[PDB]
């Protein structure tokens, strides 16, 4: 989750999200370089009484400023693409959960063995118990086993919705009639919050996501007591 | 057939200080006013419908 | 100054743009009434003022060119560009529909039966009337060309004869296509196959009618000796539009009628 | 069996067909083992997979379609 | 062309009296800025 | 008389004035809408209500500013006013059609206003994506009216695109090659081509959306075998070219402004500058899908689109560096317009740099649909497109009117707006990195600080657009007539005095064929 | 499936008029006959209430709002089933 | 997948020379890089004596009559199996 | 069983695929009933058909191909 007065990304709960933080730092370092370079050149140009309004030869310097940006783009592209494939990588999940966006709530389905399925709704700010997060708490958290490769399958039963969980570096739209897949893999226990990342009507802002990650043992007992 | 473009060229080149859409006579004028009338009325009618549909 | 020394045309203030803009308002909002509060009176008025505008706007253009002689060479070269460009925007309009079609037929969703044509759809036979419509359109392509050549050679009777043959083939296709619609064992409402089919072939259909009234206009302008063996842009355009129309049908035939069925 | 494993013929973010294919496959196999007996052998694998990946609502509606005979797939 | 030319004459509104102008500009831009507010109001008063 | 002049026009100058008037007024509506947006987000809680009334507001904000302020002003206003004057043409190729282009706009705007009145308006987002835009989740006339408004606005823009390309190509002096026309003219000739090819695909898309909700078609309905994603492709195929269509005329004005106030004859690297816009225009057609990174597409294609999108930085770079090279040996004049030009150069750089970040699909997964992308486009739109409009407006106002603006006031106006927009959009980078989604009427408690600061900045901007209205009034109230203009040898638009007569270039311009 | 044929190097109106009556029109006649011979009237397709067909999310703006425009009762069933 | 772009109505040699160095050549450079980056050396394919491959009905008119012209031992096996 | 009956998916003078398809089908079914047991159920139908229509020499060579593992079809 996000804390007050935050500047950058939420702390990485999973390895690709870590990988992203580092890539962003790399990319951001460059935007700082260029954006400060331009500002320096500008102030430089505007700070002299010396003139040279006659004709100036282009092209010559034109190569420097066309080949340089080209090299820099590779320096970003390479890391970017690697992480890109790393995400769509050949992994073998040990669990498959489904989530279905609905107009103003998500419903989850764990059906590998038994037909377990529940509804996850936001807790009205009015009925929050002290210490509970205003627009983020849901009544039924989606419980999953920490330290395990889970396969999420996102879809919707009405309009478009988007299932996202920033700490894990996930976001997948929920398109009716479609089964989009994503690999979840938290490397640490806890409660991880997310929100609908797609305009879906009146309560678009009020249909959050809360992941609760406990060890396998507790996961399975939870699963059973759930039916 | 005919071929009297020569008569019309003359009619339309006549320096009567009239705009091309009227240079051709009285019918041009009635057509104009009919068109203009229907458009404005229609536009008025449309505004009425929208004011009407705005409400539950 | 006072008297111009450039070969361009300074068109007199016309109320038509205002009139046609108002028309668009009336037709659009009128469709909204028809679709929602079940009324066409507004849609009727709009279609009316619209025809009125087009008639007059084009009547004047004829006046300014044929009767008043404002269409100097420079002015004409500009009209050629305009037409080309317009036809282009049209080519890209139809491209949205072929995109749609190919998107659907190349990756059929399971709700269709995971196949194409979807289960339950009985496609028409390309070798029957679709094949006929194809040959009709193609023939009018050769006949409109004959017309063009007679015109440049000052052969009044023949240009008229060819323009006439061309026009009837265009009508023949319209009727034939109309019957196909009526006999078709599927409708706009039959899922994506029907949507894809009726709106693409449908918009094209509308274009054949728009192209035929254009050639008709050309026919009468010729009966009235408007065209000279050398200055007949109105015809050149009508001709270019007419070809755009065969070509679109060739893609429709091959894509929707043959490949996607 | 843990969960449906990775399927090379369905290597991308979109698994719609994965769910679809196995649902067909199962019911197609089922119908055959029925109309053949062959000791009423059974194609469970396909059902395990399709149950894991296909959201309930799809399976349900498909079953109903198969009931009233308006199911568009060929089994 | 009887179309007058020059500063203050190539516009569809009179610029001869600065205060009549003040009024006009005020209604013009004013009505434009107020419209969204009254639309929201209108939507809030429906049922 | 008034009718004949103002309703029945065939004059590029008068039609152009009519546009600027339409654009300024629409600019008021859009500003009001942007304030309701920040009013709603300036304190934790709900001011207006549910995401419907809120998103109706967000949607109108986008349509109004994009289709009714920016496009009319830059292309219809400056386009019609300056193009003929810069190439020495008596007027445009199709004077009458040109008028219809303009008159199609007010009706189009009416339909959009009407949409937010009937029923509950259109709370679909400017992308009006289905199923939300469909006849189930959005039953009623609203979306249909939004669609028809877009049809007219599109018919208006491709008719004008046809006019500009024909004029610009066909009506220059016989001895003048295309490589002899000014960057602004090139800028609109290229923008005109993008409109001609992208607008029709949009109309194909929304017409399909219109039939899906009134004629029982299922282009985007899974039930019939449709695909909500298909709409995304069609929309975005137009949707991207659309943003370049929005910045290109701005690039041109900037080239003119920077050169003029640097006391230079011509801009540095003129042919590089022509090459740059042409490249930008072209690459802009093959990158639409970067707006669909989290939709479920193949990794490979997702890789193509991030690369294709990134190469646009190269040509854009040659332009930024060229304007800098233009300032080089210049005799700089710190005029209001030059202030707007410098701001643009920097701010636009930052906003486009921030767009290169989003170009990465991997990183975009966590950045998509957040306020980071709201920051990106407001930098390139609020301090890019808009800064060009202001610089061009203050620079050419005397030509259009014959009267001058109070430069000091004009400078005060820059100062205020410069502070306002940065304070408004800077914080938003954080809200987005930290996860605040787009299109929310309320947010978790943590996002309160930045949203507060952000909303305060929008009030400063309000102050600036109010002052501007006054600044225009005063100019017209005082009446200081223009006397002398500098550098006319290289700036044709000014050769006929301020304001140029109803009929300019009645007798052509003499240009030798060396 | 052809390749091409009889070249007549000089094309004027006589050539196009020749192609019109010597090629274009004769084809329209053949195909007309062909289509007049293959005029096999297909027996109206078996009705089965498939959900991806006979779509209806909003009644049509005309008639009883359940009848498609060029409705042919002989070959087009309503959602419920064939007309009569 | 494009549509088109920047029109420059007048085409002379300057225009074609402009397209050559401003479009044509830059593309050859990009693709060259692309192909220089995707230069992934595939490991020689697994040999399996399929009968529809490595056909030999008449020894080639050169060498030992069993070696195809542009024979690359690394990736081309003989009928018997990989060279060495 | 008399002989392989008319097959709609193979309605023309050329039956090559008819022979081919059933030969595959059988061996594909066989492999499955083996690697599943399912009471070692058996797909005889396909073998009856393919034996009738496929000339001996083809079946023979295919079997050999399947033996040395150079059989090009996917079973
Ligand atoms: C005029 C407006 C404008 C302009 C010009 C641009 C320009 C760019 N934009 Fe865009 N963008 C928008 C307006 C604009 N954009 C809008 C409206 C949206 C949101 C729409 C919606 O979804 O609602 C959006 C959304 C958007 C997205 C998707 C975000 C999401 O996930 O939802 C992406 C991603 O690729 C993107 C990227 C870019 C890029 C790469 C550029 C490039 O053109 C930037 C080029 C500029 C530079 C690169 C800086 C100058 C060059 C140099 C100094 C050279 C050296 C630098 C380097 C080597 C990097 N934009
Ligand atoms: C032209 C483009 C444009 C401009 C300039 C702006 C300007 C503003 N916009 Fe933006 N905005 C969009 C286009 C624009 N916007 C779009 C496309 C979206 C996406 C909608 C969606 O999500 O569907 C969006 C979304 C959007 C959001 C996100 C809402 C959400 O997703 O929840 C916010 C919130 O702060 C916002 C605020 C503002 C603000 C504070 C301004 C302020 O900076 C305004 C300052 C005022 C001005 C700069 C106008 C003054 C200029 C004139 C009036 C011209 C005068 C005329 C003459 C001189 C002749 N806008
Ligand atoms: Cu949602
Ligand atoms: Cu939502
Ligand atoms: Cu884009
Ligand atoms: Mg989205």
């Amino acid at each position: 989750m996000a804390y007050p007065m935050q500047l950058g990304f939420q702390d990485a709960t999973s390895p690709i999200m870590e990988e992203l933080l580092h890539f962003h730092d790399h990319t951001l370092m460059i935007v700082f370089l260029i954006s400060s370079l331009v500002l320096y050149i500008i102030s430089l140009m505007l700070t002299t009484k010396l003139t040279h309004t006659s004709t100036m030869d282009a092209q010559e310097v034109e190569t420097i400023w066309t080949i340089l940006p080209a090299i820099i783009l590779i320096l970003i592209a390479l890391p970017s693409l690697r992480i890109l494939y790393m995400m769509d990588e050949i992994n073998n999940p040990s669990l498959t959960v489904k989530t279905m966006g609905h107009q103003w709530y998500w419903s989850y389905e764990y059906t590998d063995y038994e037909d377990l399925s529940f509804d996850s709704y936001m807790i009205p700010t009015s009925e929050l118990k002290p210490g509970e997060l205003r627009l983020l708490e849901v009544d039924n958290r989606v419980v999953l086993p920490m330290e395990m490769t889970i396969r999420m399958l996102v879809s919707s039963e009405d309009v478009l919705h988007s299932w996202a969980v920033p700490s894990l570096g996930l976001k997948t739209d929920a398109i009716p009639g479609r089964l989009n897949q994503t690999t979840l893999m938290s490397s640490r226990p806890g409660l991880y919050y997310g929100q609908c990342s797609e305009i879906c009507g009146s309560n678009h802002s009020f249909m959050p996501i809360v992941l609760e990650l406990v060890p396998l043992k507790y996961f399975e007992k939870w699963s059973a007591s759930m039916l | 057939f005919e071929n009297r473009v020569a008569e019309k060229q003359k009619l339309f080149q006549e320096d009567n200080g009239l705009p091309v859409h009227l240079k051709g006579g009285a019918t041009d004028n009635i057509l104009y006013r009919v068109t203009m009338t229907l458009c404005l009325g229609g536009t008025l009618y449309s505004l009425y419908c929208l004011g009407w549909a705005s409400f539950p | 100054m006072t008297h111009q020394t450039h070969a361009y045309h300074m068109v007199n203030p016309s109320p038509w743009p205002l009139t046609g803009a108002l028309s668009a308002l009336l037709m659009t909002s009128g469709l909204t009434m028809w679709f929602h509060f079940n009324s066409m009176t507004l849609l009727m008025i709009g279609l009316t003022t619209n025809m009125l505008t087009m008639y007059q706007w084009w009547r004047d253009v004829i006046r300014e060119s044929t009767f008043q002689g404002h269409h100097t060479p420079a002015v004409q070269k500009g009209l050629r560009y305009g037409m080309i460009l317009f036809i282009i925007s049209e080519v890209l309009f139809f491209t949205g529909f072929f995109w749609a079609f190919y998107h659907s037929s190349l990756a059929p969703t399971p709700e269709l039966g995971g196949c194409w044509p979807p289960t339950g759809i009985h496609p028409l036979n390309p070798l029957e009337v679709p094949l006929l419509n194809t040959s009709v359109l193609l023939a009018s392509g050769v006949s409109i060309t004959w017309a063009h050549h007679s015109l440049m050679e000052g052969d009044r009777k023949h240009m008229l004869q060819a323009l006439f043959i061309t026009i009837t083939l265009g009508v023949y296709f319209t009727l034939l296509q109309a019957s196909e619609y009526y006999e078709a064992p599927f409708t706009i409402s039959d899922g994506v196959y029907g949507s894809t089919f009726f709106v693409a072939t449908g918009f094209h259909g509308l274009h054949v009618i728009i192209g035929s009234t254009f050639l008709i206009v050309c026919f009468f302008r010729q009966l009235k000796f408007h065209f000279t063996s050398n200055h007949h842009f109105g015809f050149e355009a009508g001709a270019w539009y007419w070809h755009f129309v065969d070509v679109v049908w060739l893609f429709l035939y091959v894509s929707i009628y043959w490949w996607g069925s | 069996y843990q969960t449906a494993p990775f399927d090379s013929r369905f290597p991308n973010q979109n698994q719609t067909r994965n769910c679809w294919q196995n649902y067909l496959d199962f019911h197609r196999c089922e119908k055959a083992m029925t109309a053949k007996g062959g000791d009423v052998s059974v194609c469970e694998w396909y059902r395990r997979v399709y149950k894991s990946l296909c959201p309930i609502s799809w399976v349900s509606t498909w079953d109903d379609r198969r009931a009233e005979g308006t199911f568009p797939g060929k089994i | 062309s009887h179309y007058e030319e020059g500063p203050g004459k190539n516009i569809p509104f009179s610029v001869e009296n600065k205060w009549r102008l003040l009024a006009m500009m005020t209604l013009f831009f004013g009505s434009g800025f107020a419209a969204p507010f009254f639309i929201v109001r209108h939507q809030l008063l429906k049922k | 008389m008034f009718i004949n002049r103002w309703l029945f026009s065939t004059n590029h100058k008068d039609i152009g004035t009519l546009y600027l008037l339409f654009g300024a007024w629409a600019g008021m509506v859009g500003t009001a809408l942007s304030l309701l947006i920040r009013a709603e987000l300036g304190q934790p809680g709900t001011l207006l209500g549910d995401d419907q009334i809120y998103n109706v507001v967000v949607t109108a904000h986008a349509f109004v500013m994009i289709f009714f302020m920016v496009m009319p002003i830059m292309i219809g206003g400056f386009g019609n006013w300056l193009v003929p004057l810069m190439i020495g043409a008596p007027d445009m190729a199709f004077p009458r059609m040109n008028n219809m282009s303009f008159w199609l706009l007010p009706p189009s705007f009416l339909l959009l206003l009407a949409s937010s009145m009937v029923e509950a308006g259109a709370g679909t987002g400017w992308t009006v994506y289905p199923p939300l835009a469909g006849n189930l989740a959005h039953a009623g006339a609203s979306v249909d009216l939004t669609i028809f408004s877009l049809h007219l606005a599109g018919v208006s823009s491709i008719l004008g695109a046809i006019n500009f390309i024909t004029t610009i190509i066909n009506m220059k002096p016989p001895a003048m090659s295309q490589y002899q026309t000014p960057l602004f003219v090139w800028s609109v000739m290229i923008t005109a081509v993008l409109l001609l090819l992208s607008l029709p695909v949009l109309a194909a898309g929304i017409t399909m959306l219109l039939t899906d909700r009134n004629l029982n078609t299922t282009f985007f309905d899974p039930a019939g075998g449709g695909d909500p994603i298909l709409y995304q492709h069609l929309f975005w195929f137009f949707g991207h070219p659309e943003v370049y269509i929005l910045i290109l005329p701005g690039f041109g004005m900037i080239s003119h402004i920077v050169t003029y106030y640097s006391g230079k004859k011509e801009p540095f690297g003129y042919m590089g500058m022509v090459w740059a816009m042409m490249s930008i225009g072209f690459l802009g057609f093959i990158v639409w899908a970067h707006h669909m990174f989290t939709v479920g597409m193949d990794v490979d294609t997702r890789a193509y689109f991030t690369s294709a999108t990134m190469i646009i930085a190269i040509p854009t770079g040659v332009k930024v560096f060229s304007w800098l090279a233009t300032l080089h040996g210049g005799n700089i004049k710190w005029s209001p317009a030059m202030m707007w030009a410098l701001g643009f150069i920097f701010l636009f750089t930052v906003g486009g740099l921030t767009g290169i970040v989003l170009a990465n699909s991997s990183l975009d997964i966590v950045l998509h649909d957040t306020y980071y992308v709201v920051a990106h486009f407001h930098y390139v739109l609020s301090m890019g497109a808009v800064f060009a409009i202001m610089g061009g407006f203050v620079h050419w106002f005397p030509l259009f009117s014959g009267y001058t603006l109070n430069d000091t006031w004009a400078k005060i106006h820059f100062a205020i707006m410069f502070v306002g927009v940065n304070m408004t959009f800077f914080p938003q980078h954080f809200l987005g990195l930290s996860g605040m989604p787009r299109r929310y009427s309320d947010y978790p408690d943590a996002y309160t600080m930045w949203n507060t600061i952000s909303s305060m900045g929008s009030f400063i901007s309000l102050t600036a657009v109010m002052l501007m209205v006054f600044i225009i009034w005063e100019a017209f109230a005082s009446k200081r007539e223009v006397l002398t203009v500098d550098l006319t040898t290289t700036n044709l638009e000014w050769l006929n005095g301020c304001p140029p007569p109803y009929h300019t270039f009645e007798e052509p311009t003499y240009v030798n064929l060396k | 499936a052809s390749a091409a044929k009889g070249d007549h190097g000089g094309t004027g109106a006589r050539t196009w008029r020749f192609l019109t009556f010597g090629l274009a029109l004769p084809s329209v006649a053949l195909c007309t006959l062909n289509s007049w011979l293959h005029s096999g009237h297909r027996e109206r397709p078996a009705f089965i209430p498939y959900h991806h067909l006979r779509i209806r999310t909003k009644p049509f703006s005309w008639g009883d709002g359940n009848h498609t425009f060029f409705h042919n009762p002989r070959v087009n069933p309503l959602p419920t089933g064939y007309e009569k």
